[PDB]
DNA sequence: TTTTTTTTTTTTTTTTTTTTTTTTTTTT
């Protein structure tokens, strides 16, 4: 399997709880301040800084803003490519994978593109729509988890009500974190 | 035979083509015009048993020997008749010199007479349209094809000349392959896109693309080797576009859906706003 | 550590004090090019943008990212980034930025653990 | 604005600063540790307006956002900068997240701020190269010179030191000086070469040239008449030699043009013969 | 003024007409079988000979050889010092001024250095370079003396077409000596 | 009046019965220390070149000027000089002996008096 | 309607000294 990268704001992002996986195979993913398990992301903003290459190119990395949050994004070795691509003030599309270093979430690119600005504003039309369709669902989810907890009886009635298992767990999982 | 008008395929064995129908339809006989100039005749019937229904073509001096024979209502056994595809994409029985027709046969049969989200497609869906972002270059590669069925072609050595299989000794094109990656938020698919499609996409000629695979392979890297290191060195400037596919999905035996996309466009930025729209006023946003 | 404070999206006519880095969007009315000054109109005012080297054109859409200055002579935006915004949709944006007014601080206090 | 360079002065309020200046140097970028412990960039240029100098000070993003897209020669304006006291007492301008530069403004104040054959060669000629063989040998010999500026220093014999009329009190430096002219086969330039580059071209240490030098003034010599035995005497070897001299040529008022080389060096032959295929292509031979 | 250094084969130093100056001051010089006035030569070519020092260290002289052909190389006094710098076999550049005794005519040593053998190379390309620019000039600049002399007609036609007024006096310096 | 008779530039393949001496261009291929001699092969030929003091090291490239010296033995080359031609473009040689040769007689040709 | 076939994944980052240019003739 590959799992999905989810549109998101900068801010939830960065508010999220970043959770490293022991296992030296699996994905490092995050969990957002509204229980939602995120392993990649995709994002939409302007390069506000000019890219910065190491002399030594082992790594390149450019800063993103989308109005509700500023973020790094980084390519190492080869992948430094990526920031060649961009240059001060491009409007663009980011995918890849959620990292933290010295506590502070950024994005290991996956794929950066040069957007138009309708697309700026399709980003931010289908990222609230997501956000609302899963604050809701979540809403549930915790009444669910609050009632019964994780149980087979819980998994049943979560099933029932359009939401997937997996919710429960990350509610468990962000408890624990808190 | 217990085969069923369901069971029917373009381009199936004449020799296998066994089936009944009772008369639904007959039209009118017509002329058509041969690639000699001469004139013909040719009679169209609708057929159906107790799985579907066929166009039955009669043609020439099958119009004459069975057409004032058959009759709405009446059943008819066809046998060794070509199956082509009609324009709506459905088989049809085209009986010329070589394929039979029985008139109310002795059979046991005869008794018996769009959008959609990566996380809902499924293996065999066909016309499918998905928006999403390009996610991942797996290969770029051009190899020689036939102008006419655009299958791979050989090189004979001892004749100098390009071999079809299908059409023989033909002039090859360059056919570019591009196969990659593509997210919709719910979901991942392979995607694949062919010759123009791909070329369009990639901003690069085929004869351009076969230069690079060239010195590639020259440095020592197989065809394949070569295919990977151009996708993930020259395009992948691609990554991150968001765009709209449509195709059909097939399901490789280890690779998983295969996303063959038949075309590629731009996203429609206001007829995509509206979809969301729709979604939002289904969540009582307004 | 002073962090990159994101652009905040507002209006020419809804520039507040407090505000020290704003993102703009309109039409070029006049350009300078000698003292590197344009006049940007959103069809709620007009405001005089400084640039270091980008200019514009006279009645292209464009979208300003920049840090406020405010002296005697009044408060213009010192451009950090101008971009092409001509062929936007101001009225899908216009939607849009009502929409997160009204639903994103219904959706933060709907938090109830 | 009217404000000028020499207007600066140390913690004036950076809303007033606002002056142009073409730029003379530009010094490679830093790195600095901060106070935090992080490292960051800091890269300095010198401008000039009409009226003075000033130190440019770029720190962190404005490195990269400005030092490559600046040039020597190139005029920038300045607006917003803090003012500060160089080690020196003077006005630098330190380029921090609130100033701004705009390069190559349009300000009234901006206004106020190769291969030739001898034969072609004009008075007050700059960065001219030239390539021929050296023909004759006028004087060679070497004075005590500054560190710094590489002014002829005195000695004072009250005081026991060396006195240099701009640093004071120095440590003598022997400078080698070495003149002679150079032949192209179209003209005839004299040629004056300076420390390190006329060591380089005579092989011989200015210690030991100032040792032969002693020797000749010894016996009855000045030291005009010793300059000119020398080179006729030790350095006539160094005649016949073909080399590649650059300078600027300055008009003597009875010597005629003099080329004062910064830098000689050895002929590149193949460089050489492609200009002189270049010439013969041009005349129908090729 | 100090004229230039003429590259030139030997050959063509050894066919010219030799012209003695007859002021005391005046420097001499050769004009070519191409009507090309010589006041220094400028030739490389080989040392064949171990140099030739007088006892009495009056006189001190060497062979080079070009391949077009063979002439001694002089030098006078303490100019003597020119000729104990090279050997035999040396590959050299030779500068000086043009002199004939005997009816032969000689090299007086100005300069000469050992060269790279690239250096022989590069002398013969320039030396074939100016030999076709001067005869395709003095050709143009005959037709004009055979047409109209040395007149101020004939000066103002031949600066238009890049030719110097000094070419025609040595053309017909040159028909008065043959 | 024996007056030295300049050196003819030649290939080891095309020297003439006519030439006394010559000048040839090559690689060391072999050098007998004893009998002061070694082979010189310049991609035309191979010359047997009989030294008198100086020997060059095998696989050096040497110019040689010699005199000819034809006797029932074959043709041997009298060595007079030897210099090391190691560094030496012999491309930019081989070109400039085809313009010479091409050049030359049309020069001298051109004088219509 | 096509080529050729093994999907995904972690971690790595600071400007000079001092002043008169060039030229003939002499040879075992
Ligand atoms: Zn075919
Ligand atoms: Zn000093």
């Amino acid at each position: 399997k590959r799992m999905p990268a989810t549109r998101l704001y900068i801010k939830d992002i960065l508010e999220g709880y970043f959770v490293k996986s022991e296992g030296d195979f699996e994905p490092n993913y995050l969990i957002t301040k509204y229980a939602r398990k995120v392993y990649r992301a995709k994002i939409v903003g302007t390069v506000v800084r000019e890219p910065l290459i190491a002399e030594d190119e082992t790594y390149g990395k450019f800063q993103v803003d989308d109005g509700t949050g500023v973020i790094w994004v980084l390519g190492f070795r080869d992948d430094t490519k990526f920031a060649k691509l961009v240059r001060k003030g491009d409007l663009v599309q980011v995918i890849g994978k959620i990292a933290e270093w010295r506590d502070d979430k950024q994005i290991l690119v996956e794929g950066v593109s040069k957007v138009h600005p309708n697309m700026w504003i399709l980003h931010r039309y289908e990222t609230l729509k997501e956000k609302i369709e899963h604050i809701k669902k979540a809403k549930i989810a915790l009444e669910i988890y609050n009632q019964y907890g994780i149980t087979a009886k819980s998994k049943v009635i979560a099933k029932n009500k359009g939401i997937e298992e997996e919710l429960l767990e990350v509610i468990d999982e962000l408890y624990g974190i808190m | 035979s217990l085969m069923r008008i369901s069971e029917l395929y373009p381009g199936m064995d004449p020799r296998e083509v066994n089936v009944v129908g009772r008369v639904l339809k007959k039209y009118p006989p017509r002329e058509y015009t041969r690639k000699d100039g001469s004139v013909g005749r040719v009679a169209s019937l609708i057929i159906y048993d107790d799985s579907g229904r066929a166009r039955v073509v009669l043609w020439d001096a099958k119009v004459s020997e069975y057409y004032n024979k058959i009759e709405v209502g009446d059943v008819i056994k066809v046998l060794d008749a070509q199956v082509k595809e009609s324009l709506s994409g459905l088989p049809e029985l085209h009986i010329n010199f070589r394929a039979r027709i029985i008139l109310n046969p002795d059979d046991p049969r005869v008794e018996m007479i769009t959008r959609k989200k990566i996380k809902d497609i499924e293996a065999g869906d066909r016309f499918v349209e998905v928006r999403g972002t390009i996610a991942k270059v797996y290969r770029v590669l051009t190899y020689d094809a036939c102008p006419e069925c655009k299958k791979k072609v050989d090189y004979d050595e001892g004749l100098g000349v390009w071999i079809c299989p299908e059409h023989g000794e033909v002039q090859p094109i360059k056919m570019t392959i591009l196969d990659f990656g593509l997210d919709d938020g719910t979901g991942y698919i392979r995607v694949t896109l062919f010759g123009d499609d791909a070329e369009e996409l990639l901003g690069v000629s085929p004869e351009e693309i076969a230069e690079k695979i060239k010195e590639l392979e020259e440095s020592g890297l197989t065809t394949k080797e070569a295919a990977r290191k151009l996708a993930e060195d020259e395009f992948y400037n691609i990554i991150g576009r968001e765009i709209v596919v449509r195709g059909n999905v097939i399901e490789d035996r280890f690779l998983g859906l295969i996303l063959r996309a038949s075309s590629w466009e731009d996203v429609d930025y206001r007829r995509e706003i509206e979809r969301i729209k729709e979604e939002l006023e289904k969540l009582g946003v307004m | 550590v002073r962090r990159r404070k994101p652009a905040v999206e507002r209006k020419i006519s809804e520039i507040r004090e407090e505000d020290t880095r704003v993102s703009l969007i309109g039409r070029v009315i006049k350009v300078d090019k000698m003292d590197y000054m344009f006049w940007l109109d959103d069809g709620t005012g007009v405001a005089i943008i400084e640039s270091e080297s980008d200019l514009p054109k006279v009645g292209q859409v464009v979208r300003v990212i920049g840090r406020i200055i405010r002296n005697e002579e009044g408060i213009h935006i010192y451009a950090e980034v101008i971009q092409d915004f001509s062929d936007a949709d101001l009225e899908a944006l216009e939607e849009i930025r009502e929409l997160e007014r009204k639903l994103l601080p219904r959706l933060e206090g709907e938090i109830v653990w």
